[PDB]
Formats: structure tokens, sequence, C-alpha cells
């Protein structure tokens, strides 16, 4: 039942401030070290800062010293990363981890921090209409920030689906397509709906895909 | 400051094969080195600590070793559950450093893409833009050339590609190439075509449509 | 229990986790 659950990420203005937290279960945080490690999209792991909650001692990567502060509260079994003077370069998934010294023997699933002056925007969802296997999908276009999720027929349709990773457009908005192949004898009778969810903008869309 | 130089940046190997990843430190880190596995969309998991000790649950096919400054992680027989990215780490002293990662992808036989083309939806045109989508579905290897032609004129600087991660069942790739234009710019041509070249195709495959048919 | 654990002490704790 060892757990590490990060929270507090989201979309933040450049030059702003954000406080991440990492709730721990199944062990006492004063028995080990706590580490913050970040991963920019498509890139490697980069250590941010570490703390011994027992001694309250801390250490930091050069590029965050002074403007980030790691702390911990043993009475809440929780650690924190106060991030200030945020830059575009700080956009990343921020993992919390525990381990003796600087070894990291267990990692949480991380929190996405996006630093941008751009406003949130929900996607528009357009059909990719089929024309004995047939391909069909939906174009999930012009949203910000990441992520969206796509399912087909409310998760009942799973085989043959490909939801492509999102790509940044020249306008600073994201777009992706989700496609599915299916033998063509179904094209008039079976109903194909793609369910699109963009939590950052409270947008939910279900689009029927017809030929 | 310790640098950790990990090699190679990516590799392809068949199931049952031996894979070797090495990490070279800039200075002595004694044996204070760990190795981590990261599957797409997930947190890393510790596999090896102190150069050569296997962590909880890690099967006997992973092994680690040190010779002075070089550190090596070996898998004796790549299993499908072993496709992931691998990172070396020094925990000798701060600043902590990870190597750049190694993406292990599995080998497979050549498979040509199936190609589909999608004209813009009528609801998108009403919104003012036009996206034409070319789909290359279930192919291997990942390398593939997609070229757009409009009125049989090669296009440049107006299309973006996205590729899926290797699939868990058939271990293939899929790719989308998307041409996006304003509605005015879209109606200024008649025919939109994507030409696909790939190892599995004896000649390039073209999918095309005429804008008003 | 601190950040400055020696490499041998790091070994010991992870070794004891593996055992249990
Ligand atoms: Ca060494
Ligand atoms: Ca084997
Ligand atoms: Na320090
Ligand atoms: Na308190
Ligand atoms: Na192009
Ligand atoms: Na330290």
């Amino acid at each position: 039942e060892v757990q590490l659950v990060e929270s507090g990420g989201g979309l933040v203005q450049p030059g702003g401030s954000l406080r991440l937290s990492c709730a721990a279960s199944g062990f006492n945080i004063s028995s080990s070290s706590i580490h913050w490690v970040r991963q920019a999209p498509g890139k490697g792991l980069e250590w941010v800062a570490s703390i011994s909650p027992y001694y309250s001692s801390t250490s930091y990567a050069d590029s965050v010293k002074g403007r980030f502060t790691i702390s911990a509260d043993t009475s809440k079994n929780t650690a924190y990363l106060q991030m200030n003077s945020l830059r575009a370069e700080d956009t990343a998934v921020y993992y919390c981890a525990r381990g003796p010294g600087y070894a990291m023997d267990y990692w949480g699933q991380g929190t996405l921090v996006t630093v941008s002056s751009a406003s949130t925007k929900g996607p528009s969802v357009f059909p990719l209409a089929p024309s004995g296997t047939a391909a069909l999908g939906c174009l999930v276009k012009d949203y910000f920030p990441e992520p969206v999720t796509v399912s087909w027929n409310s998760g009942a349709l799973t085989s043959g689906v490909h939801t492509f990773p999102a790509v940044l457009q020249s306008s600073g908005l994201y777009s992706l397509s989700s496609v599915v192949t299916v033998p063509s004898s179904s094209l008039g009778t079976q109903t194909y709906i793609c369910n699109v969810n963009h939590k950052p903008s409270n947008t939910k869309v279900d689009k029927k895909v017809e030929p | 400051d310790i640098q950790m130089t990990q090699s190679p940046s990516s590799l392809s190997a068949s199931v049952g094969d031996r894979v070797t990843i090495t990490c070279r430190a800039s200075q002595s880190v004694s044996s204070a080195v760990a190795w981590y596995q990261q599957k797409p969309g997930k947190a890393p998991k510790l596999l090896i600590y102190s150069a050569s000790s296997l962590y909880s649950g890690v099967p006997s096919r992973f092994s680690g070793s040190r010779s002075g400054t070089d550190f090596t992680l070996t898998i004796s027989s790549l299993q499908p559950e072993d496709f992931a990215t691998y990172y070396c780490q020094q925990y000798y002293y701060a600043p902590i450093t990870f190597g750049q990662g190694t993406k292990v992808e599995i080998k497979r036989t050549v498979a040509a893409p199936s190609v589909f083309i999608f004209p813009p939806s009528d609801s998108q045109l009403k919104s003012g833009t036009a996206s034409v989508v070319c789909l290359l579905n279930n192919f291997y290897p990942r390398e593939a050339k997609v070229q757009w032609k409009v009125d049989n004129a090669l296009q440049s600087g107006n299309s973006q590609e996205s590729v899926t991660e290797q699939d868990s069942k058939d271990s293939t790739y899929s790719l989308s190439s998307t041409l996006t234009l304003s509605k005015a710019d879209y109606e200024k041509h008649k025919v939109y075509a994507c030409e696909v070249t790939h190892q599995g195709l004896s000649s390039p495959v073209t999918k095309s449509f005429n804008r008003g048919e | 229990r601190g950040l400055d654990l020696s490499e041998e002490e790091v070994k010991k704790i992870l070794d004891e986790i593996v055992k249990d």
C-alpha cells in the first residue's frame, strides 16, 4: 500500500507561482528521502530537488535554486514544491519519489505543469468519415493545454483504435486524430461515436461518425 | 558535476535476443548507480541499484555491472514486457544526474502500411479551415516517407506527422499526416493526394480525391 | 535518514527492502 500521489499541477502564467504537493501512504516520509524529478514532453528525466523530512535538509538543481523551495510536513506525511518565477522551460510532468539517499525506489504517477500565457480552449471535433476493412475516426482540433482523452462507443470499442499523440500547431494550439479500422459490412448499421474529453476546459464531446 | 553519458539513444532487437545498454560517467561514482525502466505514460520503476543489485520483483533476466567508470545493463532475452525507455542514474552526490535514456523497441518483419485519405469534414469547412488526413495504418519499420501533392504539385511546409508508440500485440506503427489550410486556400485547388513510400511497398502508393466529387 | 547517506548505507536499506 505504498503510495505517492502528486497534486497541484495545471496551467500557469509565465512568471507565476505554483505549489505542488505529494501525499504519501504506507510509509512515514521521515524514514526516507523525498525527491522531485521532472520530465519535459518528449525528453529525459531531470532531477529538481530533494529533501530529508527528518532533518529538514534540502538540495536543489542549479536551474531552480532560489526560485523553487522544497519542504515537507511530517504531521501531514506530505511534501511540497513551491515553484516561483515560472518559465516556459519548467513545463513538464513533475514526479514525486522516495528512496534512501538519492536513490529513488518508488515513484508517483506525476503531475503535469504547463507554463504558458495562452488561454485554455476546448477542441472542436470533426468526423473522419469512412470511404473488407474500413478506416474512420475523428479529428480533435485546436485545444490547449494538454491533455485530451478519446474513447470510442464509450470504451466498448477498443480493438483497432489508434489515438495519435497530439502535435503542436503553428498557432500554439494542439490537435490530434483518433482512428479505428473495422470491416466494412458494418458501415450502415453499427453506430460509431468518439467520446472526447478535455478536462482543462470542462469540454465533453460525443461525435457520431457516419459515411 | 557528474555527467552520465548513456548509449545508444535507441535500439531495435527481437524477442529472445541479448540487449546491452551502457552508461559512462564523467568521473568516479564508485558503485552508486541505479537503472530505471519507464513505459510510455507511466512512472519509472527501479530495476537496479549499486550497479549490480536487482530490486524487488525484477526478474532474473535483467543484470547490471560496473568496470571502473562504465556501467552496463543487460537483458538476456528481450521479452515483450521489456519494451520501454531505460535510464542510468548516479546517486553518488548532488547534483543528481540521469543519462539521456535508451528506447528499446522490438524487431519484427516488414509490413507495408495500408493507406487511407480523409477530405475535410463539411462542419470544419463551415468553421473556416480544412484538414486533409492521410493515414498509414499498421506498418513496420517506422521509417516511411509521406509526400503531399495538390493539383499534382509537391507541397512543402504545410503538413505535420504523428506516430503511435509500437503496439503491444502486433508490434507495428501507425502514422497520420495532416495537411491543414484555410478554407479559401483549400478551395483554390481540385485534387489532394498523399504518396506513401515504405519498405513493404514495391512501388509508392497514392491515395487521392477530387475536392468536389 | 538524511540526504547524505553513504553508498553502503543506501545499499543496506534497499537490500533490506528486497528481503522484505
Ligand atoms: Ca565509478
Ligand atoms: Ca527468455
Ligand atoms: Na543544499
Ligand atoms: Na504544520
Ligand atoms: Na507537405
Ligand atoms: Na546532498
